Parts: C-alpha cells; sequence; structure tokens
C-alpha cells in the first residue's frame, strides 16, 4: 500500500477514522507501506500513526516496514550524511525550522531511498522512479496486490496518480479530503462532456480557495489533459465515500479496488482469486466476499478452499466459516491428513486448557491423557497414534468446545453425527473444567457453566422429540454403546456427569422403573410386592402380572386391530425382591450381632458368635465378588472411590482387628476387643442409615466435610477462648495469690 | 432431584448381585466361583441396525433444530430488529427515490404553444495513443492536447508543438498530435503499412477461423505477420510475402485501409495501413513453407486479437464474414 | 402513514399522452396543408 496524499486541513473526525483504519490494515497482513519521506503533512501523519501502533504492540510481532523515497536535493542537512565511509549511525537535526524550500525527513519512518538527479531545487524529478519501484515489487511473486490511497493533494498528487495508473497498479481516492480528491470525486459522470477547461476551471475555483491565483494557462492545460487521461480508465480508479458507521472503512475500499482491477483483467481468474480470498479472511468482511466472489458463475472445487477456511477457523471467524460450509467446504474431506489436526492443536490460542496441557507436555496422542483425565477415566482412550474410529465431526467439535469458542462450537455440533453422546460429553468436560478451575477467572467460569447448561438443554430437547416420535426405539437409543467417543454410553455418561435435568425426564424414568421392576410387571403396587414377599406360594395365587403375559395379551390385540420352577426363579431374579430380601437379612444381622455383643459373650466364643463370624465371612465374600466383577490396582482404585464400599472396608477391617484381639488372654485386651466390636456395631448401623439418604458420591461430601469442620473448629475456638478467660478470671477473684 | 439419583444408584447396585442373601450367599458365591457381560445397561449393537438408527437420530435432530429456529424467529426481541432494519431500508430508499424526482417538459409545451403560433402567423474518442505524453524511445515530452483540441477544425491559442524528427505541408487527420516532424517515421508523410491475409479454417471449421500468427514481438498476444511495403502493387505484396515469409490462385478482399492509430503519430507524419483478411483447411502452398521467427503458433480463436483497433477490427471481420 | 399512502397512491398521464399525440399529428396535418333549469316547475304535486 502506498499513500501519496504540504498544506492540508482535514477535520478531526476523518483524521481519526483514517488513523484507526490504516492501523487496522497495518496490523493484519504484514504489509509494506510506501510514502514520500518529507515530514511535512500527511507523511508525518502516517509516521505518527505507525509509531503509535508500534508502541501499542511492544515490538512483539511484525515491525511494519515503512520504506520511504525522497529527493536528495530537497532534504535539509545532507552534508551531515555525506561521508564516503559506510555503516555509521548518523544523527539528524529536525528542529522544525528549515528553510522554505528544504523540508526534512520524518524520523518515524524506517527505510530511506534518496534519489539524486542533481537538480537540487525541485521536488518533481524524484517520482518518475518511484512508481517504477511499485511495478518491480508487483513483478515479484501469483502476484502481490498493489494499491495506492489518495488524500487532499495538489500538483504532486496528480502526477503520482497519473504515473501510477499508467502502470496498472490501481488507486483509491478518499472522499471529503479537500484539494484534489474532492475534484476527482465530483467527476463521476459524463466522460466526454465533463472534460472541458471551463468545467475544470469552475471546479478548481470552487475548491482550491487560497492558491487559485498561482495558476497559469500551461499548467491548467497540462492538468486538464492529465485528468482526462486518468478518468478515461474507469476500471482502475475508484472514488470512495467517507468512512462512516454504516459498515464502511478502508478495508472495503482496498478490497473493492482489488476486485474492480481483477475483474476486467486479462488473466486474473486463474490465480489471483486465491490471494484475494486469503486476504479477505483476514479483515472479517463477510458480506463483501459473499456478494462478490461467491457468485453463481465461478464453479470452484471444494478441496482448494481448504487453506483459506483453515485460517478462518484458526482465529474465531464464525459467520465466515458458516459461509464456507454453505458454499461447498465439506468437513469430511477437510481432516484427511492428520498433520492438519496436529497443526490445529499447535495453533490453539490461549485458554485454561493449554495452560493445563503444557504441564503434561513438559502430539495428538498426547491430548487423550488430558481428555480422559478431564473426562471419567472409565472410558477407553481415543485419538490413536495412527489410523479408534476416525469420525471427523467428533474431532472438530471436541477441538471447538475445548477452546470454548461458543458460536464456533454450535457449528461444531450441528455438523456432528451421534448427537446426544457428544452433547452430554461436552457437558461433562465443561462441568469438569468448571470445578477444576483453580485460578479464579469468575466470568470465564460462569461462561463455562452457562455453556454446559446450554448443551444439557440441547440434549434433552433432541431426546424429548425422539421420545415423542417413538417409544421403544428411544429405549434402544439410551442403552447404546458408542463406536465414536470411546466406550461410554449415554445413560452412564449423564449419570456420572450429574446432569440433573436430563435423568429427570419422563422416558428415562420409565426405563429406570422398567429395569427396577424386572421380569414382573411395571404397573402393580409395592404393597402387593411386600405381601408376595410374605408368603412364598402366594405368587402362584396372587394377581402379580408379568412382562411375558402382559406383552402377549398386548401383542395379540394389536394384530386384531390391524386386521412351576422357571416362573418362580424369574420372580426371584428381580432387583426389588432382592433388595427387600437383602435388607430383611441385614436387619436380622443387626439383631443377632446386637444380641451377642451383650449376652452370649464368654471367654471362648459361643454358638451364635460362630454364626456372626460366618455371616461376616459371607459379607466379605460378597464384597470380593463385587470387586471381582466390577490394571488390577486400577480396579481397586476405582473401587475405593465410592462411599458405601469404603464403609464396608472400614467395617470389616475393624471387625477383624476386634476379632484378632478377641483371641487373647489378658483382660485389658479382652475389654479392648469389646470396645472395638461396639464401635463397629455403630459403624454398621450408620451404614444402614446411609443406605437411604447418602449417595455414592465422595466429592461434595469431602467439600461439605471441609467447610463444616471449618465452622465447628472456629466456633469451638472462640468458645474455647471465652471459656478459658472466664475460668481464669473466676480463679483470679475467688482465690488468693497462692495456688 | 436427589430422589431420582438415589433411585438410580439403588438400581445400579442391586442389579449385579445374585439372589440368596449372605446366609446363603456363602453358598451361592461358592458355587458361582466353582462354577466358572450384561445385556441391560451396556449392550453392543450390530452394525446392521446402527446405520438406520443414526440416520433416524440425525433426522430427529434436524426437525428439532428447524423448530427452534422458527420459534426463535417469533419472539419480540427479534421482531424489533427486523422492523428496525426494514425501516432503515425504507427511509434510505425513500430518500434515494425522492432524489430521483418536469421543467423541461413545460418548456417544450411552451415552445409547442409558440412555434404553433408562429406557424399560424406564417400561414467519439480521438486517436488517444497519439496524445500519450512520453514519445517512445525518446527524451521528448509532447504538448498537452485536450479532447476538444483534437481536430484541426477548432483553434486553441497557445498551441506550440515542438518539432522533433530523429536525425536518421501536412496536418494530422483526426487528432492534434502535439509533435511535428517525421520522428521515428521514415518520411514526412503517411507511411503505408500493408498486411497479407493470414487465416485458415480452424478446428470445427463450421464458423471458425485459425491463423498462423507470430509472438516474436515480446508483447501481448498473437498478431498475423506482415510489413510496411511499398505503397501503390499487389505483386509487391506478393514479393513481401516471399521476402518476409510460387503461388498463382489467390485473391485479396476485406481491405481495411486508411488512418491507423499509433503512439508515433505527429503533426505532419502519421501511419496508414491496408490490412486484408480472407482464405478445406489445408492451404498447401501456405503449409509448404515452415515459418521461423520460436514464438509463433496457430491462433484458433477470435477474441479481439489483444491488440489495437486495427487487429480488433480484423478479428471482427473474420468473425462476421465466416 | 399506511392509510395516507394508500390514499395518495389512489390519487396517482394517458390524457397528456393523447394530447401530445394530437399535437404531433395536427402539426403534421398543418404541414401538409402548407346549469339548473326551473326546478320548481318540475315538482310532482301541483299545488
Ligand atoms: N517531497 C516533499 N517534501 C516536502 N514538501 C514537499 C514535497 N513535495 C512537495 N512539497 C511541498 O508541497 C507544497 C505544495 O502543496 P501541495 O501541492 O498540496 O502538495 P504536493 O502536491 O506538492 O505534494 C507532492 C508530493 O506528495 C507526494 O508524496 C508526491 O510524491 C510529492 O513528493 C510545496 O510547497 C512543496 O514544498
Ligand atoms: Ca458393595
Amino acid at each position: 500500500i502506498s499513500v501519496t496524499g504540504k498544506n492540508f486541513y482535514i477535520k478531526t473526525h476523518l483524521k481519526d477514522k483514517f488513523r484507526r483504519g490504516l492501523i487496522k490494515v497495518a496490523q493484519t497482513t504484514g504489509a509494506w507501506i510506501l510514502t514520500g519521506g518529507t515530514h511535512a503533512g500527511v507523511m508525518k501523519h502516517v509516521g505518527m500513526a505507525v509509531r503509535d501502533y508500534t508502541l501499542s504492540s511492544g515490538s512483539m510481532e511484525g515491525q511494519i516496514v515503512v520504506i520511504g523515497v525522497a529527493p536528495w536535493g530537497v532534504i535539509h542537512n545532507r552534508s551531515t550524511l555525506i561521508h564516503p565511509e559506510g555503516r555509521f549511525p548518523a544523527y539528524y537535526s529536525l528542529d522544525e525550522q528549515g528553510q522554505g524550500r528544504l523540508s526534512c525527513l520524518d524520523i518515524n519512518h524506517t527505510h530511506f531511498l534518496l534519489v539524486d538527479d542533481g537538480t537540487q531545487g525541485h521536488y518533481g524529478v524524484e517520482i518518475e522512479l518511484r512508481a517504477r519501484l511499485e511495478k518491480l515489487i508487483s513483478k515479484l511473486s501469483v502476484t502481490i496486490p498493489v494499491v495506492c490511497v489518495v488524500l487532499d493533494g495538489g500538483p504532486g498528487t496528480l502526477n503520482t496518480i497519473y504515473n501510477s495508473m499508467l502502470n496498472h497498479t490501481p488507486c483509491v481516492v478518499l472522499e471529503g479530503s479537500g484539494r484534489l480528491a474532492d475534484v476527482i470525486a465530483h467527476v463521476a459522470s459524463v466522460p466526454v462532456s465533463k472534460v472541458t477547461m471551463a468545467l475544470i476551471n469552475r471546479l478548481l475555483k470552487r475548491f482550491f480557495m487560497q492558491e487559485y491565483k498561482n495558476f497559469t494557462e500551461l499548467q491548467i492545460i497540462e492538468w486538464t489533459k492529465k485528468i482526462q487521461d486518468i478518468l478515461r480508465m474507469p476500471h482502475l480508479l475508484t472514488v470512495f465515500r467517507i468512512d462512516e458507521d454504516k459498515n464502511y472503512d478502508v478495508d472495503v475500499a482496498i478490497l473493492q479496488a482489488l476486485l474492480k482491477a481483477s475483474r476486467s483483467d486479462e488473466h486474473a481468474g486463474r490465480h489471483c482469486w486465491e490471494r484475494q480470498l486469503e486476504l479477505a479472511v483476514a479483515w472479517n468482511r463477510v458480506d463483501i466476499a459473499e456478494s462478490e466472489i461467491f457468485t453463481e458463475e465461478s464453479q470452484w472445487t471444494s478441496s482448494d478452499l481448504h487453506p483459506a477456511m483453515f485460517s478462518a477457523l484458526v482465529g474465531d471467524k464464525p459467520e465466515f466459516v458458516r459461509l464456507l460450509l454453505e458454499n461447498g467446504v465439506c468437513v469430511r474431506e477437510f481432516l484427511e491428513r492428520e498433520e492438519t489436526l496436529c497443526e490445529l492443536y499447535s495453533h490453539l490460542p490461549s485458554c485454561f486448557f493449554l495452560r493445563k496441557l503444557a504441564k503434561r507436555v513438559q502430539c495428538l496422542s498426547h491430548v487423550s491423557e488430558e481428555v480422559r483425565h478431564l473426562l471419567g477415566s472409565f472410558t477407553q482412550p481415543l485419538y490413536i497414534a495412527s489410523r479408534t474410529v476416525w469420525d471427523p465431526g467428533r474431532d472438530l467439535f471436541l477441538w471447538a468446545v475445548v477452546q470454548n469458542n461458543r458460536e464456533l462450537a454450535e457449528i461444531g455440533w450441528e455438523q456432528c453425527r451421534d448427537c446426544i453422546a457428544a452433547a452430554l460429553a461436552a457437558s461433562k468436560i465443561l462441568r469438569k473444567l468448571a470445578q477444576e478451575s483453580g485460578e479464579d477467572d469468575s466470568e470465564e467460569a460462569t461462561e463455562m457453566l452457562e455453556l454446559a447448561n446450554h448443551y444439557e438443554k440441547q440434549a434433552i430437547g433432541v431426546f424429548s422429540e425422539c421420545h415423542s416420535w417413538d417409544a421403544q426405539r428411544a429405549q434402544k437409543l439410551l442403552i447404546r454403546i458408542s463406536p465414536s467417543w470411546g466406550r461410554s454410553t449415554c445413560l452412564w455418561l449423564a449419570l456420572e456427569a450429574h446432569d440433573k435435568s436430563f435423568i429427570a425426564h419422563s422416558g428415562v424414568q420409565a426405563l429406570l422403573t422398567q429395569i427396577w421392576c424386572g421380569e414382573l410387571s411395571v404397573d402393580n403396587p409395592h404393597w402387593k410386592v411386600l405381601l408376595c414377599m410374605i408368603f412364598f406360594p402366594l405368587i402362584y395365587t396372587g394377581f402379580l402380572t408379568f412382562r411375558r403375559d402382559e406383552d402377549i395379551q398386548r401383542q395379540a390385540e394389536r394384530t386384531e386391530q390391524q386386521k412351576c420352577s422357571s416362573r418362580l426363579m424369574s420372580f426371584l431374579k428381580s432387583p426389588q425382591v432382592k433388595f427387600y430380601w437383602n435388607i430383611a437379612s441385614y436387619f436380622g444381622f443387626l439383631w443377632l450381632f446386637a444380641v451377642v455383643l451383650m449376652i452370649d459373650f464368654q471367654t471362648s466364643p459361643s454358638w451364635r458368635e460362630l454364626l456372626l463370624y460366618v455371616w461376616l465371612t459371607s459379607l466379605v465374600c460378597e464384597e470380593i465378588r463385587q470387586l471381582y466383577h466390577d490394571g488390577f490396582r486400577r480396579k481397586a482404585k476405582m473401587y475405593i472411590k465410592d462411599l458405601w464400599n469404603i464403609l464396608d472396608v472400614l467395617s470389616i477391617v475393624l471387625f477383624i482387628a476386634g476379632l484378632i484381639c478377641r483371641l487373647q488372654a489378658s483382660d485389658t485386651v479382652f475389654y479392648i476387643g469389646k470396645v472395638i466390636l461396639c464401635i463397629d456395631f455403630i459403624i454398621f448401623c450408620l451404614r444402614l442409615m446411609a443406605i437411604f439418604s447418602i449417595s455414592r458420591t465422595l466429592g461434595p461430601k469431602i467439600i461439605i466435610v471441609r467447610r463444616m469442620m471449618l465452622d465447628l473448629f472456629f466456633f469451638m475456638f472462640l468458645l474455647s477462648i471465652w471459656v478459658v478467660a472466664y475460668g481464669v478470671a473466676k480463679q483470679g477473684i475467688l482465690i488468693e495469690n497462692e495456688e | 432431584t436427589i430422589w431420582k439419583f438415589q433411585r438410580y444408584e439403588l438400581i445400579k447396585e442391586y442389579h449385579s448381585r445374585p439372589a440368596l442373601p449372605p446366609p446363603f450367599i456363602l453358598l451361592s458365591h461358592l458355587i458361582l466361583f466353582i462354577r466358572g457381560r450384561h445385556k441391560n445397561f451396556r449392550q453392543e449393537l450390530e452394525q446392521t441396525e446402527e446405520e438406520e438408527l443414526l440416520s433416524w437420530e440425525a433426522y430427529m435432530k434436524d426437525n428439532y433444530l428447524a423448530s427452534t429456529r422458527q420459534d426463535e424467529s417469533q419472539s419480540v426481541e427479534h421482531r424489533i430488529h427486523d422492523t428496525a432494519e426494514k425501516v432503515g431500508a425504507m427511509s434510505e430508499l425513500l430518500e434515494r427515490e425522492q432524489e430521483m424526482v418536469x421543467x423541461x417538459x413545460x418548456x417544450x409545451x411552451x415552445x409547442x404553444x409558440x412555434x404553433x403560433x408562429x406557424x399560424x402567423x406564417x400561414x467519439e474518442a480521438p486517436h488517444m495513443f497519439a496524445r500519450q505524453l512520453q514519445y517512445p524511445d525518446s527524451t521528448v515530452r509532447r504538448f498537452p492536447v485536450p479532447e476538444e483540441k483534437v481536430s484541426w477544425e477548432v483553434n486553441f491559442s497557445p498551441y506550440q508543438p515542438p518539432v522533433y524528427n530523429q536525425q536518421d505541408k501536412h496536418r494530422n487527420p483526426g487528432g492534434r498530435t502535439g509533435i511535428r516532424g517525421k520522428g521515428a517515421l521514415n518520411t514526412l508523410g503517411p507511411n503505408h503499412i500493408l498486411h497479407p491475409i493470414f487465416t485458415r479454417w480452424r478446428d470445427a471449421e463450421h464458423k471458425v477461423l485459425e491463423f498462423l500468427a507470430v509472438w516474436e514481438d515480446a508483447e501481448k498476444r498473437w498478431a498475423l505477420l506482415g510489413g510496411p511495403a511499398q505503397p501503390d502493387l499487389a505483386q509487391v505484396l506478393e514479393r513481401i510475402l516471399g521476402k518476409k515469409l510460387k503461388t498463382l490462385l489467390k485473391a485479396g478482399e476485406e481491405v481495411y485501409k486508411g488512418y491507423v492509430d499509433d503512439s508515433r503519430n505527429t503533426d505532419n507524419a502519421w501511419v496508414e495501413t491496408s490490412i486484408i483478411t480472407l482464405h478445406t483447411p489445408l492451404m498447401a502452398d501456405l503449409n509448404h513453407m515452415v515459418e521461423s521467427s520460436q514464438p509463433l503458433q496457430w491462433r484458433e480463436v477470435s477474441s479481439d486479437a489483444c491488440r489495437c483497433s486495427y487487429q480488433r477490427e480484423a478479428l471482427r471481420q473474420i468473425a462476421h464474414h465466416h
């Protein structure tokens, strides 16, 4: 971009909009900016603008090059710079007070060409070189896009416009700028009629207010011929309306000049539209690309877009990636090489995740450890080292919902297959990083929780519509194993994720009840179940409908409209009868253990004491079967992570300690054994109490234990200081000095 | 909430364990241990049915998503933005159309009223390449010649073109050229170029035309070869075809002849030309000679020849005549 | 606004065009060449 705008009076609104826009087009691409080097006016203006940006980034990236071209004989203190020795850092004296001819450099630039023709008194000779330079770095390679911007101006602006546009490097003219720019903005019609010396003289009297007496007839006719030669090429020029709040800044002007150049070009349709789009993504102008290059006539292929859309996905451009996937980018072809996925996780921006991930780094196969730690570890691991089903949509949505780009994450989900699984897995990993976020970040954390709530609502919406569509297919859908997303199932994953508003849905409660009744019916009440638990052959006599009989009657009816030992064992394999029968056995256990704690407690163990010994061997055998069906020490670590089984382990180790102290002969350890057995009794009764109220979770139990031990400790501490100080004051009153 | 979770965990534990409580689980675990998955919670589906199942799930998702988009379009927090954008477009279009909104018609009517009373009482672009400021291969800038100053029919006063011939009467028709003298032209007069008809019937020769054309100029696309020959006859053009590139049966037609534009046109010297174009696709006497310049081919298209108005008119004549 | 727009569009040249055509013609031809009655008397019941 070259800016070729000594005396210009722009008002502050346009100057501020132009400063901000030219910085926002400086920081984007890594692009060169070319200017005449004199510190008078707009060259110093863009020098101050690029100085303010290069302080604002702290020289961390880019260092935008401002190469300048200036005439040798017009500069001020060149004899301080005229040594035949090289590489020496010379000092320049700006001083703001040069002579009327010799202006000075702007020191906010960085590179300087000084062109030397020996004229020593005129500004004009230098330019004939400068536009030639533009063509050279247009000839360097596809070609580099080239564009000049034009503001207020004079005679120098008109000559550099003319010597640019005769070399096919197009130019943009800013409206509302004053001297020459508003002249070319007024000439927007009548290519034959407007070019008269009279109309140009009328306009140059209308705009060039103060300098109008400096005109001569040779200069006005050279001007009129130059502007007639300029305006006769209407496909390289563009007048450009002012930077307004109605979605127009200099990025739109630069794009439209690039396209009105490349439209009527000879051979731009084969290769220029690539770098056209690759620039168009960097400024996030969705409507211009949507209305200009994604037209009906282009008829591209889908694999060629795969660079460009990648950048639109590497920097959180949601509306633009929707435009890409609507125009023909297909996610299945996108993720073919796994190196693209490695690049995606390489270019992952800053979040809580990669901060937690680089600790494990100090590799896509490396990601699965942080995944399965953030998820429940009971799943399989995924993302294997070499293609564990590939499934691109799951990978894309996983990346998205990890990096927390929300409006990108909806696009990640709507393309995915296996909907309810991925929705709830996103909910689980969100709530896991919500809890595990230790560095405060309270707005970040509440956005995390809001996102997890959103996806839980999405999952119950999809499943509610599936359940209103069919019934038994939805029951087939809940218990499904998933090829994708490892080895989990939906109901388990929602149960472990504690998604409180999903498991209290009507259909999933119906499936839970239909498991919990088992082979019996789901319609009979529970008191008839207790009465069937009373009498053993009354199951032959009771009403007590079954799954088999119910379905048979039901199955037969639909068709018409359209056109001893096994049975009692099947009763016996219910979970409800197993539960009631087990808790009655547990009550009998409490009764006999409370009997022989007190009465039949001789030195040698008694008859019923041996019965209590064999029921506790029975309980430890049932516990070891529980461990045997649901590495090996990893299975033990997953076993102890419950709340009921830690109580049963503590109970059996305390019982075996009390029993092995009941073998002894001393009376003190005999009493100690009685003490251990009694406290073990109340541990068992507390386990029966917690068989109803408490759950299997340990997390919020640990947190509640900490926060209530805190309050009890604190109130006991202030109670202790009040107790101790009152007691010692009473001792200081009601006794003498001696004690 | 917690009642459902307690019910779930209760359903989760006791589904696994067998019957016969610890008084007889000492029996039952022993006979299971000496004996030797579950298809209710976690079941493995066969791949025959998972495809239909996932497709039905995706169709249900599509239905839900369409329903949510439609009922998101109904809330008033969206209708307010819709009416805002529509009123913005309406006010912009109303200002634009009122800016497009009879005096001339009234004047015409007045003229009709009058003229009638009187009756009752009774009874283009110039040669712009010649105006290009830098004359080629020369240190001479021409004078600025505007578009109203083109022809000699009107007079602009301070018009002093510096005469400049190359040291190796007339007026320029159709445009003031800003420089006098022969320049890079040989004579101080209308040097005539001639052009031999180079064409052939292209592939799919029904309404087509190819031509053996030369790209030795290191310039834009292919033009047919030729040369400025001796003016005034056609056997000199035959000798020019023999020289720059016998044959008896031929003719010459579609002769564009006259003033041709250049960046070398001066006040008194200019270029004029005579370009012809006419022609089985063989042309055996034309395929007899092998043409040497390496850049030269058979241009089978007629896409305006990618050159000046002479070559564009030459391509238009072969596109119209055949 | 909608009521006034319907009313004003209902107030919205053929006659003018016809007049113009007549002017075009008539000119060519020229070139070629060179109240209430007495209502009380109508009252139905004669007094
Ligand atoms: N390179 C220069 N450095 C300092 N002052 C200059 C320069 N050129 C002209 N002036 C002063 O401009 C004043 C006239 O004001 P106006 O006509 O509105 O600006 P212009 O059209 O002349 O700018 C032409 C330059 O701008 C572009 O960068 C081109 O490359 C040119 O180098 C005179 O007093 C000059 O001293
Ligand atoms: Ca257990």
